[PDB]
């Protein structure tokens, strides 16, 4: 919380295998704003995901 | 393989917003019908005091 | 007899007022949080209900 975060820096990273979203659209979330973010990680299989 | 896995969990509350992507902001109009994001609740209107 | 005439038509608009503020099975009722949060692939599908 209280920070500013360009999400499409994320976005733009090859890195990262899939960026599934579910009420929001990843291009749209640099115009919106929130109340909290709630970031959790954790590490899985593979084929978990 | 292991995966490393994270999820953000945004909340839209009716509430004081706390993060933001970045968008610049502008001055204030008065008197004039325009498109208008507060926080992210946009909207378009004449934003009289 | 003429409040019950009027009485039962402001109760009309103020159902068909409130009836916009429902979610019809939506991620929101607000039609504008919708078409910021979505890209149209996914916002017509909620726009539709």
């Amino acid at each position: 919380s209280n920070c500013v975060a360009d999400y499409s820096v994320l976005y733009n990273s090859a890195s990262f295998s899939t960026f599934k979203c579910y009420g929001v659209s990843p291009t749209k979330l640099n115009d919106l704003c929130f109340t909290n973010v709630y970031a959790d990680s954790f590490v899985i299989r593979g084929d978990e995901v | 393989q292991p995966y490393r896995v994270v999820v953000l969990s945004f909340e839209l509350l009716h509430a004081p917003a706390t993060v933001c992507g970045p968008k610049k902001s502008t001055n204030l109009v008065k008197n004039k019908c325009v498109n208008f994001n507060f926080n992210g609740l946009t909207g378009t209107g004449v934003l009289t005091e | 007899k003429l409040q019950d005439v009027v009485n039962q038509n402001a109760q009309a608009l103020n159902t068909l007022v409130k009836q916009l503020s429902s979610n019809f099975g939506a991620i929101s009722s607000v039609l504008n949080d919708i078409l910021s949060r979505l890209d149209p692939p996914e916002a017509e599908v909620q726009i539709d209900r």
